[PDB]
């Protein structure tokens, strides 16, 4: 619907989130570039 | 007029509540009252309107001419067709095809003006400035002649003057003679350039007020629009690559004053159903008038999905987001979270093909602030023993276009200059583009573009 | 190597006052007029200095006609000015934009006018003046006169500030004028050349202005 | 004489049945209509002029005329025929409303705001056929937003009055109007004066309905001129009282997710996931998975993924004027997570603190991927021609001066040093605080 408001008659923020380290495909991908960089040097 | 009576309308908007018999109402003939006031809106035209005049005007028009070529004494040319315009003017009163300056109309039967200037310029107009001695070389026929000729003379741009009164609909041109006027321009003077900047950028001011007069907005209208705002963007490269003193900062007011008089029509034509096919390439243009506005990045995201996605108008914002810093400071200006500052992708579009070439030259306005912010930038991420950076990384950096042109900028900035080829950036002390007590940095140029406009012809590249 | 850290269609004007502004072909607007315009539709009182020939007279007249409010019996707006033939180009100024708003009617007084003849006008509801451009003095004998009802005096415009200010007499006609006017005002006064000396004589007068001076 | 009772009630103060609503109001004004009809509107003048009781002020007695009349001439078959009838009536109300000494100002302000809500309704509904009516879009509404700026602009602080009762009540019916009318710049003169205007001690001492709306009407005006932290402290300060309020209306639930709408790209730009826990109820599923696909992006620092979602989603972020912001913000913050990742498997782990070009270079060639200069696109897109793995030294530069990374750069060495240190935090500090330190928001208390 339109953003306009209609009639009237605790955190919720992930303070945390860049310390903990979730698994994911894109990072394994990454590091396996920085793997064969090194490798390579 | 009264509010439209028409079953269809009736019908489509509906009741304004469930059912008027139940609560106790009849239906009842009633009159057509006027519409309020504030309902009242001034469509302008939007399409080709048919051009007339009168007999006697267009017959007293051909007789001023006569009397143009024969009499020779111009103080005596000048007093006759003064009287004849009072005689001419008292005419058209009666008439009514002119308002008489102390009139109160209602706006709904406002005038609608009709110019009928059929040369290129008003024949009264061209005697004033005979006396004068207001005309330029290239009005006359000849050097040496004294009267400006009709075949080449041009309008000058009347500014409002106090107790003036409104032209007659013989110093208006209709719409199809502005558009044979522009051609004049594009064809024959453009080559004058640079020395004829002040001249044109005059005569094209008129154009666009012969416009407003007659209240006109249609495909001519917009057609001469366009056509002004590229004359002033290749007017821009000429000025600042032939290195000629000019006004600056009144031809980016006059390109941003066309620009948004340019997208005020084609909203209105939007709204009425109509297209403009050369709408997407002037959205764009308008963008990078304003690069650090906000309220030009709202706007266009508005617009329907096909503006939105042409190549002119990506291509544009592509430009304000590399352009957008957060270290820009400016009175008056509040910064951004976040913004790229991405100069060396900058400098890699600009040398891009792709590119079209007017939006370069217009793009070449900010080179400064950009380099300035560019070494800004990176003179921060360098360590208080770091060598002097050699000029020659810096040239492919910034495309700066010969060791000249760097010096010269290094120089300006106060930024220490080492052996001569070197710059030692941690000297900078300056954290705006602007020095308060210095004159701004003379403009630049890129020579990717000079060397590419070089291969186009001037009115090649402005039609299009 | 280590680290070391270290066109005046954005303001939404009447449709008769913009289409008066097209018809004249004025559509061009000037730097004072660019950063007051916007301002002035918001109603607060700006002290601008403008160089002449920028088109300052025009720049309150849209102003003033953008929030007139038009009433048969009663004037709206004030405009003081020391000069009668200045007050005739204010009027002619005002005729231009007043085309196609009938019902507003304007008059101008000067002094060596008959009285009578001006009380005359305004009596008649058919040729009240919503707006009045006056000299000090002739202004000053009409509400001195209470010919004039000055409770409904939305805006006060004052044409060169500086130069009448500085005449005490019309210093003091100017402040007894003031008086019959309600300060639930909005006063807004131009001149070409504003010293900083008569600025705190000004500011006496005003309350939160926008000072602009050349 | 019906109307002349009616008039007696009308000069008393007792407006029940001064009212447009016809639905609680027809069977008064169809006996009106049918003892009025016949009448001209001197005679009406004359009505109201000679009537007792009547107060001498001209303003209300207009008001009382304009009424009568509207009653007179009223079609209810045809709400476009009637209209400048009900507008001309409310223009008068409003103008009856605007001196703070007009009589029965006290009763005259519960009408006026509710028969605002109702001219609203029915200009939305007129508008939508500007073509069909030979009228410009959005003309209805931009003629009430004139009425009431006059009357907002008359509100000036001197128990608490009639017109202060109602101050932050125009607030937001203005501001809506004016995002309604697609010129949201407009609004940037009703928030100037709406502080000095208001008498109220402090900003919370207003209901905490109109409190929530004008802050999310002003964050919303905050992301219009790209200033993102002070749009965020305004969204979140709205978004933390409405989940005071119950949530078993159904209708703060609707509101409740249009903050939402704003708040979590917003608070995405400054570095701040959201728990999807608490935001279950006010967001469906669906949004959530298309949220969390965004979050996946930018949290591993992957340009092509922020780069194709934005073009997936680019219809419905531009409507809401999130689009360019979004494409414009969002990338520094990947390129901070996508250097802490390297950082983070090179220096804290393989004790290396220089950070080669050509390295840096083969991370942002797996990132952006394919770009405009690239044979795979030949035209150039606001998607694929910002970013390029060549410009490695703009975008480490790029994030030192922002603040998001501590390192010093050596173009003619073509590398960046860093500190030597075996924990990240030294080297890459976290997002939120170098962002907010840098860029200060004006405090979530108004005053």
């Amino acid at each position: 619907e339109d953003d306009e408001f209609e009639d009237f008659p605790t955190n919720i923020w992930e303070e945390n989130w860049d310390d903990v380290e979730v698994d994911d495909d894109f990072t394994n991908e990454l590091k396996a570039e920085l793997d064969r960089y090194k490798r390579e040097n | 007029k009264y509010m439209i009576n028409d079953a269809k309308t009736i019908q489509l908007v509906g009741p304004l509540i469930s059912s008027p018999d139940n609560l106790g109402f009849q239906k009842r003939s009633h009159k057509a009252r006027e519409l309020p006031r504030f309902l009242i809106n001034q469509e302008p035209q939007l399409e080709k309107r048919a051009f007339v005049q009168d007999p006697w005007d267009k017959a007293n028009q051909e007789k001023m001419i006569s009397l143009e070529e024969s009499i020779d004494d111009l103080n005596e040319l000048y007093e006759t067709l003064k009287k004849m315009r009072n005689t001419e003017r008292s005419i058209m009163e009666e008439k009514g095809l002119v308002d008489k300056a102390d009139s109160a109309k209602d706006l709904y039967d406002a005038i609608v003006f009709q110019g009928t200037c059929l040369d290129m310029c008003p024949t009264f107009e061209r005697s004033r400035r005979n006396v004068e001695y207001t005309v330029y070389s290239y009005e006359k026929n000849q050097p040496n002649d004294k009267k400006a000729s009709r075949t080449k003379a041009l309008k000058v741009f009347a500014r409002p003057a106090a107790a003036a009164a409104p032209p007659l609909p013989s110093d208006v041109r209709p719409p199809h003679i502005l558009v044979k006027t522009l051609d004049y321009i594009v064809d024959n003077l453009l080559t004058t350039l640079p020395e004829s900047e002040g001249f044109l950028w005059d005569r094209m001011r008129s154009i666009r007020q012969d416009f407003t007069y007659q209240n006109y907005s249609g495909p001519e209208a917009v057609d001469c629009n366009e056509r002004i705002v590229r004359i002033h963007l290749l007017i821009l490269h000429i000025m600042v690559k032939s290195n000629v003193e000019f006004s600056l900062q009144q031809e980016l007011e006059q390109l941003h004053k066309s620009l948004i008089t340019l997208s005020e029509i084609y909203d209105d034509v939007r709204s009425s159903g109509g297209t403009c096919p050369n709408e997407a390439e002037f959205r764009a243009y308008a963008l990078l008038s304003k690069i650090r506005d906000p309220q030009y990045d709202e706007n266009i995201q508005r617009l329907p999905k096909h503006i939105f996605q042409d190549k002119l108008v990506q291509m544009a914002l592509c430009f304000r987001r590399v352009i957008s810093n957060s270290a820009y400071t400016e009175r008056g200006f509040v910064k951004t979270e976040n913004c790229l500052n991405f100069y060396a992708r900058f400098f890699q579009l600009m040398q891009s093909p792709s590119l079209p070439l007017l939006m370069g030259f217009f793009l070449q306005m900010h080179l400064t602030d950009i380099r300035f912010y560019a070494l800004r930038a990176l003179s921060h991420t360098l360590n208080k023993k770091h060598k002097p950076i050699p000029f020659i990384y810096l040239e492919n950096m910034l495309l700066f276009n010969n060791r000249q042109e760097i010096i010269e900028f290094c120089n300006y900035y106060s930024i220490e200059i080492i052996n001569g080829d070197a710059a030692d950036l941690k000297t900078l002390q300056h954290y705006s583009h602007k020095l308060s007590e210095t004159q701004p940095l003379k403009k630049t140029y890129l020579t990717c573009l000079e060397r590419r406009l070089q291969k186009t012809t001037y009115k090649g590249l402005i039609n299009g | 190597l280590e680290y070391s850290d270290n066109g005046f269609k954005d303001f939404l004007l009447k449709p008769e006052l913009s289409r008066a502004i097209i018809d004249c072909g004025f559509e061009h607007p000037s730097e004072v007029q660019q950063h007051t315009i916007p301002q002035s539709i918001h109603g607060t009182d700006v002290l601008c200095q403008a160089k002449s020939g920028l088109g300052k007279t025009a720049v309150f007249v849209l102003s003033t006609l953008q929030q007139l409010x038009p009433v048969p019996g009663e004037v709206a707006v004030v405009v003081i000015c020391n000069a009668r033939e200045l007050a005739y180009q204010i009027r002619n100024e005002y005729l231009r934009f007043s085309k196609y708003m009938p019902d507003v009617k304007t008059a101008v007084f000067y002094g060596g006018t008959p009285i009578s003849k001006d009380a005359e006008l305004l009596k008649n509801k058919d040729t009240a003046p919503h707006i009045v451009v006056a000299t000090p003095g002739r202004l000053k004998a009409l509400v001195r006169e209470k010919y004039i009802d000055l409770s409904h005096v939305k805006n006060f415009v004052i044409d060169e500030c500086d130069k009448v200010l500085e005449e005490l007499d019309m210093r003091r006609d100017v402040q007894e004028i003031f008086r019959a006017t309600p300060r639930d005002k909005q006063v807004m006064m131009f001149s070409a050349t504003l010293s900083q000396e008569i600025r705190p004589i000004c500011r006496r007068f005003l309350q939160n202005p926008l000072e602009i001076f050349v | 004489d019906m109307a002349n009772q009616l008039l007696d009630e009308l000069a008393h103060g007792n407006f029940s049945h001064l009212t447009l609503n016809l639905s609680q109001n027809g069977r008064e004004i169809a006996i009106l209509q049918k003892q009025l009809t016949g009448f001209d509107d001197k005679q009406l003048e004359t009505f109201v002029e000679q009537h007792p009781a009547m107060p001498n002020d001209t303003r209300f007695k207009i008001m009382c005329t304009s009424f009568l009349n509207y009653a007179r001439d009223v079609d209810p078959w045809s709400a476009w025929s009637s209209s400048d009838l009900i507008f001309e009536f409310y223009q008068c109300l409003i103008n009856c409303l605007i001196n703070d000494n007009a009589p029965h100002i006290e009763m005259l302000i519960p009408v006026a705001t509710r028969e605002t809500e109702f001219i609203i309704n029915l200009a939305g509904k007129l508008d939508s056929f500007h073509l069909q009516l030979h009228t410009r879009s959005h003309q209805f509404l931009s003629h009430i937003s004139s009425i009431l700026s006059r009357l907002f602009n008359s509100i000036k602080p001197p128990n608490i009055p009639g017109k202060q009762r109602i101050l932050l009540y125009l607030v937001n019916k203005l501001n809506n109007i004016y995002f309604r009318i697609e010129s949201p710049q407009l609004c940037s003169n009703i928030f100037k004066n709406f502080q000095p205007k208001s008498m109220l001690a402090h900003f919370n001492e207003y209901q905490l309905d109109q409190q929530i709306e004008y802050r999310y009407l002003l964050g919303r005006y905050y992301l219009l001129n790209s200033q993102v932290h002070n749009a965020f402290v305004q969204f979140n300060e709205a978004f933390q009282s409405l989940l005071n309020l119950p949530l078993t209306n159904q209708a703060i639930t609707r509101n409740g997710t249009r903050i939402l709408n704003y708040m979590i790209p917003t608070g995405l730009i400054l570095g701040k996931m959201v728990k999807w826990g608490p935001l279950r109820p006010f967001l469906s599923q669906e949004t959530i998975d298309n949220w969390s696909v965004l979050y996946k992006h930018v949290r591993y620092g992957n340009i092509q993924g922020v780069s194709l979602w934005l073009r997936q989603n680019e219809r419905h972020l531009c409507a809401r004027q999130l689009l360019i912001v979004l494409l414009e913000k969002l990338p520094m913050v990947t390129y901070r997570n996508l250097i802490k990742t390297v950082i983070k498997s090179w220096t804290t782990e393989w004790g290396q603190n220089k950070l080669p070009y050509s390295l840096i270079e083969r991370v942002l060639q797996l990132s952006i991927g394919p770009t405009f200069e690239d044979p795979g696109a030949q035209e150039i897109t606001i998607y694929n021609g910002i970013h390029s793995p060549k410009n490695v030294e703009n975008v480490l530069v790029t994030l030192i001066n922002l603040g998001l990374l501590r390192a010093n750069c050596f173009p003619q060495l073509q590398l960046c040093v860093v500190k030597k240190t075996t924990m990240i935090q030294e080297i890459v500090p976290p997002v939120n605080e170098r962002i907010t330190k840098m860029f200060p928001a004006h405090s979530h208390v108004l005053w």
